[PDB]
């Protein structure tokens, strides 16, 4: 089977600058090479085919080149809507064989997240269990730090973070930190802090409830 | 158009058997064959293989003994089988469709399908309201969500007012409980001037357990 | 990186 090797893993471009990726052949596979995007959520979608040539409905931008073995995927002007992973692909062998890809970021200016905190549902205490959750909406880049404290207690292990993909519009991130405990643990307590540290951030953002009023 | 539709995602138990139809309009399976593509973390893209217009199959090496491929052309479905899967075949599985009749430049795929190769129970989610207030309103903005707790396996899709409400959207990548089981949150930011005219529905959808939740989400 | 089943993106 032949091998591609794409690099590098990510790259990262401010919007408007050119970006090539690369995809090389473990032998010559002449001009049988085809490129796919893939966005988040997506299924691929082929950008180019045959190495150079163009595919109905796909941007100018996009453009490839190259023969043998070395291959070159190319957008002369990034936005914000290439955020994605590229993928090539040879058919010069059987079987079709696809590279490991190669992520697309994007930068931007710093924002600082805007932050809410979200008490758990008098719904989901009726079954034993509370959920704190703690947003950080539209921000970059993408490292943060949420500290959970109830009753001036540090809270550690007991929280899970998730973070969406780049936005295709703005280029931000989002984060949810979600505070786990028993209805027994939560009931047992009543000052709820989460703590947001962050670049675009002059000093660490604190959203508190307490448990009633 | 051109449209490939699989059938919805999943579970099947270790050593168990995986079923997939590809229904396709816009064009006629006596003249085009069709590609399967599987997408997983260990091995990334893999074709695994093909049935061509005029019902003749080829098959990826590792694949020839445990897959099999057939099709209706009157009814214009491909049948995807595969046989006694391991947990490393948790993948996504595509059907896709070629620009012409003999090439593989997959200009055409369909949606794809979430297969979980594991020993557990389908179990559907409950859904509670992340609700707006004061804590979750600054400048004239409201945010507000629904926790989406407890369910098995991937995937599970949120959209907004049946919809009709996309901007500012975030739906959170799942993470896996202690548990074995999923979690997430989807979120949305609104005027807080219309939390009093609009109503906020998530509608939740478990394809793999049948679940299908509206959960109306109002400030407390 | 690693292909997420998830977000159907590479995770690096």
């Amino acid at each position: 089977d032949i091998l591609l090797t794409q690099s590098p893993v990510i790259l990262s471009v401010s919007p408007g600058e050119r970006v090539s990726f690369s995809c090389r052949a473990s032998q010559s596979i002449g001009t049988n090479i085809h490129w796919y995007q893939q966005r988040t959520n997506g299924s691929p979608r082929l950008l180019i085919k045959y190495a150079s040539e163009s595919i109905s409905g796909i941007p100018s931008r996009f453009s490839g080149s190259g023969s043998g073995t070395d291959f070159t995927l190319s957008i002369n002007s990034v936005e914000s809507e290439d955020i994605a992973d590229y993928y090539c692909q040879q058919n010069n062998n059987w079987p079709t064989t696809f590279g490991a890809g190669t992520k697309l970021e994007l930068k931007r200016t710093v924002a600082a997240p805007s932050v809410f905190i979200f008490p758990p549902s008098d719904e989901q205490l009726k079954s034993g269990t509370a959920s704190v959750v703690c947003l950080l909406n539209n921000f970059y880049p993408r490292e943060a730090k949420v500290q959970w404290k109830v009753d001036n207690a540090l809270q550690s292990g007991n929280s899970q973070e998730s973070v969406t993909e780049q936005d295709s519009k703005d280029s931000t991130y989002s984060l949810s930190s979600t505070l786990t405990l028993s209805k027994a643990d939560y009931e047992k307590h009543k000052v709820y802090a989460c703590e947001v540290t962050h670049q675009g951030l002059s000093s660490p953002v604190t959203k508190s409830f307490n448990r009633g009023e | 158009q051109v449209q490939l539709k699989q059938s919805g995602p999943g579970l099947v138990q270790p050593s168990q058997s995986l079923s997939i139809t590809c229904t396709v309009s816009g064009f006629s399976l006596t003249n085009y064959g069709v590609h399967w593509v599987r997408q997983s973390p260990g091995k990334g893209l893999e074709w695994l293989g093909v049935i061509w217009s005029g019902g003749n199959t080829d098959y990826n090496t590792p694949f020839t003994s445990r897959l099999s491929i057939n099709k209706d052309n009157s009814k214009s479905q491909v049948f995807f089988k595969m046989n006694s899967l391991q947990s490393n075949d948790t993948a996504i599985y595509y059907c896709a469709r070629a620009l012409t009749y003999y090439d593989y430049e997959f200009a055409y795929w369909g949606q794809g399908t979430l297969v979980t190769v594991s020993a557990a129970s389908t179990k559907g989610p409950s859904v509670f309201p992340l609700a707006p207030s004061s804590k979750s309103t600054s400048g004239g903005t409201a945010a507000l969500g629904c926790l989406v707790k407890d369910y098995f396996p991937e995937p599970v899709t949120v959209s907004w007012n049946s919809g009709a409400l996309t901007s500012g959207v975030h739906t959170f990548p799942a993470v896996l409980q202690s548990s074995g089981l999923y979690s997430l949150s989807s979120v949305v930011t609104v005027p807080s001037s219309s939390l009093g005219t609009q109503t906020y529905i998530c509608n939740v959808n478990h394809k793999p357990s049948n679940t299908k939740v509206d959960k109306r989400v109002e400030p407390k | 990186c690693q292909f997420d089943l998830s977000t159907r993106r590479l995770k690096c």
